[PDB]
């Protein structure tokens, strides 16, 4: 993207302010700063000596050039076999973001096809006409007999008294059938929208109308690497590798994608902020985010009981 | 007492079972890592509405 | 609005929803949790004990079925007759005829281990192979087509909310006829 | 030829792969036992008066004819209610904008009230059974029989269907076992194989198709649309299983039985059947009622007519 | 979930209640500890948990 | 002579199909817009 423009900006937010509290707590000094690439980080193989090594957070933290990585740490097995880590501050799960956001004239004579009031109308013109001969053939006439047949008709004859009654009892269980299934359709209107979880069959062998896409270089891909049967997921996948996951927001904003794979509390932040985004339900993977931390360090324990003293007071709801 | 009557002093050596945490028992052992988001709730009647 | 209120609320009550009013759960733990009110159970000494006795996690079930247990399915068509049973494992195909036979047996959805019913045997015998073999010929034709069509296959609204409004709307009719006679007599 | 030609002939020891089993197949070797329910089925394309108000029915014409007796009482003991009351009165079930006379008599307005009241409660219980009416899911369905009069010839309905198999299998073997005359049917709307008539059945290229139950299922259950519909549960059909055929004589069989019987009895096999399968396929006017109506309109002309030549 | 009468539904799911987590307290100096981590994150990570 | 500022009234009280039935010319105007009221009514 850019070949070098790396300036000094401001920085907020929550775990900006998390900083400001824990530097409110222990007597220390610390410098801002952003990692350069915008990946997560896998230890993928380097393309020398057949090693596997990391990148991105823990290629800079690895190799001296970070002290301490202020992240949402994805806390999972294979890091935490390389350096310590502390107490998981968010508890978060995954969820699937999706589209069901589309817009709405309610089929009233336009998208509603046109049987009924075409029908309705040579109808009432063949009673009016009808009418108009038992009128003649009596055992502004003309215009009597039609808004006679209308004002049956308009809800609000010693021998045509039957044709009327007929007529009437017809035009109103027509109606009454018309409201009856126009309200029964519009309460009912919640068609199979979703994934329900990962358990989703459609998923394992996805199509044109299935795209799902994920960050490119996460802990999701490592966690789904782990399973056996989420690989074929990632010939999907592996094709979609998006940098930034606001460039999966952009996508599936504009309809490129279907599915997103994302931690439930953010999207549920951009749900609040964005109105066209509604996530699915099952909630699975509850997870915890915590600090990424060094090794052996007489900065672990002090810092850990700081974390613990924002967890037991109303320290957490006040960052809520 | 109890768990921590057996643990700290060493009668025991650890408390599979579960157990709350909070400030002066995160001072006198080392919890493990969290395995399950247990929160706390009031519980009332609720009646129909 | 107080007629469309009303309306929507007939509408309303008659809203059929999935059954949650009963238990149908299999994995539920009010299974594995039972009450005063949750009486299931099964044949005495049947192959569902012993399918569960294969597994671990159902000492509970066999020691609230142990003051449970029937000696024939016919104790349990009784017992369900008379609402003294709430749940009971068993064939579908029965249940089926017993669901023609009364409308108020009702099965559930979740139909689980879809198993294999043949016929109990000896050991190696020149009357096993070409008994199997006759088994086959027999399925492999409609042989047990009429045999469904004779009792598993053939099974042997306004209505509800009329009888109690007809009764209250001739009684209203009934005092207001007096009355017109009050009115009438009383000019 | 195939597995039975590796087989039968010495050059395979036994075919893990699935197959469906029959009578020669099951004389050539030996099976294992059924460790799933997979029959054969047929894959396809794919009033309000008298079910609804029959005892009603009668209950309320008698209300009519009392509250119509009544007011005729009333009007000949205190300006039309000699002899028509039923047209004023069945005008008052629905109120439709009909201006029929001012009625002086107290009796007669208690009566206007009391009904328009019950009007208003069995309307609204109407539409009540209107919408339970729509509760339950309801398609259209032929006729699900195997000996159907259409399948002795498609002239007997003006759409003449078609069906073809996959050449030379098992299910061809079912038929000519059955009915030599389906074969003679099929010979001439046959077909290539499982995706072209997929494809058939898509673009709307074939009518029926013969094939196993389960596989038709799964592939319903992940339809565009959920449109290819099977004809019911396996009924009218063969409704078999699927074994592991082992030689004549293997030592295996009953140890591998026996390891079948362990993976269906701990929820094992439930558990790749839950990996393996699909359930979300679960189980607009209306078009014939108005015609029914429709047809109790030409009835209700012809007593008009009635009435009006005499 | 286990309730008879299923109609006691608490306030939200832990928004504006402590919402912490459960561990297993090992005395302070057990070199067994970080073994038990790494079988927790074991247990946790493959949907075992 | 006597709906000239009641018409508002007879566009207004059909609205709940109990109101008292105004005599309408038959100058080809009253009936066709109170059928279209009446439809939209029944629409809404
Ligand atoms: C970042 O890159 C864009 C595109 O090259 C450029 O227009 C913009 O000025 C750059 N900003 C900085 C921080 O240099
Ligand atoms: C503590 O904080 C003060 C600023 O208040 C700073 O001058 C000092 O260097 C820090 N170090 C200690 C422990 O004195
Ligand atoms: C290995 O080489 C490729 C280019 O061939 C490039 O991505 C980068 O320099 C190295 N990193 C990996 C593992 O792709
Ligand atoms: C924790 O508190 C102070 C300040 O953070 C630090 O100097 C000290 O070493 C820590 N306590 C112990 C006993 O290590
Ligand atoms: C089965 O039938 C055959 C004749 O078809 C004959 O060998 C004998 O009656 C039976 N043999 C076995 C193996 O049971
Ligand atoms: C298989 O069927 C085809 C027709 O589709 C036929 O030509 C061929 O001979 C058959 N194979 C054998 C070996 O019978």
């Amino acid at each position: 993207g850019s070949p070098r423009h790396t300036v000094p900006q401001c920085c907020y937010g929550f775990c900006i302010d998390l900083l400001i509290k824990l530097a409110r707590t222990m007597n220390f000094t610390y410098e801002v700063h952003l990692v350069a690439d915008g990946k997560f980080g896998t230890q993928e193989r380097v393309n020398n000596s057949n090693k596997k090594e990391w990148n991105g957070m823990m290629g800079e933290l690895l190799s001296g050039q970070a002290d301490m990585i202020v992240a949402p740490l994805t806390i999972n097995n294979e890091r935490a076999q390389y350096i310590e880590f502390s107490k998981p501050f968010k508890y978060q799960g995954l969820t699937i973001l999706v589209k069901k956001e589309i817009p709405r004239l309610d089929s009233f004579m336009q998208p509603f096809q046109s049987t009924l009031w075409l029908l309705v109308g040579l109808s009432v013109h063949v009673v009016a006409v009808m009418l108009y001969l038992l009128d003649r053939f009596s055992p502004l006439t003309l215009s009597s007999a039609m808004w006679f047949s209308w004002g049956v008709l308009l809800n609000s004859s010693f021998s045509a008294r039957i044709l009327g009654m007929v007529w009437a009892g017809f035009a109103m269980i027509i109606v009454a059938s018309y409201t009856a299934n126009l309200a029964a359709f519009l309460v009912l209107d919640r068609p199979e929208e979703r994934i329900t979880g990962i358990n989703d069959p459609r998923l394992r062998n996805p199509s044109d109308k299935f795209i799902y896409a994920t960050v490119k270089q996460s802990s999701v891909d490592i966690y789904f690497r782990r399973q056996v049967e989420l690989s074929t997921m990632y010939r999907h996948m592996e094709k979609h590798n998006y940098e930034s996951a606001a460039e999966a927001i952009q996508a599936v904003r504009d309809n490129k994608l279907h599915a997103f794979i994302w931690d439930s509390a953010v999207l549920e932040f951009e749900a609040s902020q964005k109105c066209d985004l509604v996530t699915t339900g099952e909630l699975f993977f509850r997870s915890g985010f915590g600090i990424g931390m060094r090794k052996d360090s007489p900065w672990k324990q002090n810092v850990s009981l700081s974390i613990l003293k924002s967890h037991e007071n109303g320290f957490m709801e006040d960052l809520d | 007492n109890g768990m921590i009557g057996e643990v700290v002093y060493q009668r025991a050596v650890m408390a599979v079972g579960s157990l709350t945490i909070n400030e002066e028992r995160s001072e006198v052992v080392d919890f493990s890592v969290p395995f399950v988001e247990t929160g706390i709730s009031v519980m009332v009647s609720r009646s129909n509405g | 609005i107080i007629v469309a209120s009303y309306t929507a609320n007939l509408a309303a009550f008659l809203v059929l929803d999935r059954p949650e009013e009963r238990i149908t759960g299999i994995n539920d733990p009010r299974l594995r949790n039972p009450s005063d009110k949750f009486i299931y159970a099964t044949v005495k000494q049947s192959s569902v004990d012993i399918y569960f006795r294969r597994q671990v996690e159902l000492s509970t079930m066999y020691r609230h079925m142990e003051k449970h247990n029937y000696e024939s399915a016919a104790e349990a068509i009784q017992a369900v007759r008379d609402n003294k049973l709430h749940a009971f494992i068993w064939d579908s195909a029965v249940l089926e005829f017993e669901a023609s036979q009364k409308c108020d047996l009702v099965t559930t959805g979740e139909l689980f281990f879809r198993s294999g019913f043949g016929i109990g045997m000896r050991k190696d015998s020149p009357w096993k192979q070409n008994v199997s073999l006759s088994i086959l010929k027999s399925h492999e034709n409609g042989f047990m087509e009429d045999l469904d069509k004779t009792w598993v296959r053939y099974q042997e609204l306004t209505f509800e909310n009329m009888a109690g409004v007809f009764m209250l709307v001739a009684g209203g009719i009934v005092a207001g006829i007096f009355l017109i006679f009050i009115e009438i007599a009383y000019k | 030829n195939g597995m039975i030609g590796e087989v039968v002939y010495q050059r395979a020891v036994m075919a893990v792969g699935s197959l469906t089993i029959n009578e020669e197949r099951s004389e050539v070797v030996d099976f294992s036992v059924p460790f799933v329910e997979t029959g054969i089925s047929v894959m396809v394309s794919r009033a309000f008066l008298e079910p609804f108000s029959a005892s009603v029915w009668v209950m309320m014409f008698v209300m009519l004819l009392i509250v119509s007796a009544i007011a005729v009482f009333v009007f000949e003991y205190f300006s039309f209610t000699i002899g028509k009351a039923i047209w004023l009165l069945w005008g008052l079930v629905f109120n439709n904008s009909v201006p029929v006379q001012n009625p002086k008599g107290t009796t007669s307005k208690i009566m206007v009230s009391v009904w328009a009241f019950f009007a208003v409660i069995f309307l609204a219980s109407y539409t009540a059974n209107l919408a339970a009416f729509m509760i339950q899911e309801e398609f259209v369905d032929q006729v699900t029989g195997l000996s159907d009069k259409k399948f002795q010839r498609p002239h007997d309905y003006s759409p003449p269907f078609r069906f073809g198999t996959v050449p030379n299998g098992s299910t061809e073997r079912n038929i000519r076992n059955n009915y030599p005359y389906m074969h003679q049917y099929m010979t001439r709307f046959n077909q290539r194989g499982v995706e072209d008539a997929l494809v058939s059945l898509k673009t709307g290229k074939l009518d029926a198709f013969i094939y196993d139950a389960a596989v038709l299922n799964y592939k319903a259950g992940r339809d565009e649309g959920c449109k290819l519909v099977t004809i019911g549960s396996g009924y009218i059909f063969a409704t078999t299983g699927y074994g592991i055929a082992l030689q004549k004589g293997s030592p295996w069989k009953r140890q591998i039985d026996l390891a079948l019987l362990q993976f269906v009895g701990d929820g094992e096999m439930e558990e790749l059947e839950t990996l393996w399968l699909t359930g979300i396929c679960h189980n607009q006017l209306d078009i014939d009622n108005m015609a029914g109506v429709f047809y109790m309109l030409a009835a209700a002309m012809a007593l008009s007519l009635i009435t009006f030549i005499w």
